[PDB]
């Protein structure tokens, strides 16, 4: 999820399906 | 119990994704049809209230 290059280099990632207690191999929780 | 058939799709590579609208707000925009077509009639579709 990033806005345009042109404006701003700043990335947030979604993992989809998951929960972020087990993603590593600001936290948000989403359906 | 049993391993059900979701966890067998979503295993091989295939998911769901969910829907941008949650049912809630299908909800809302219904309600919101209902209470202009009843206070306003057609007005309301045609510009202000
Ligand atoms: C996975 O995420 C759900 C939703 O936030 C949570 O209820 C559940 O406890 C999580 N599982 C863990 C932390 O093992």
């Amino acid at each position: 999820i990033t806005p345009g290059t042109n404006t701003s280099n700043q990335v947030a990632v979604l993992y989809q399906g998951v929960n972020c207690t087990e993603v590593p191999v600001n936290v948000f929780q989403t359906r | 119990a049993a391993r059900d058939l979701i966890c067998a799709q979503k295993f091989n590579g295939l998911t769901v994704l969910p829907p941008l609208l949650t049912d809630e707000m299908i909800a809302q925009y219904t309600s919101a049809l209902l209470a202009g077509t009843i206070t306003s009639g057609w007005t309301f579709g045609a510009g202000a209230a």
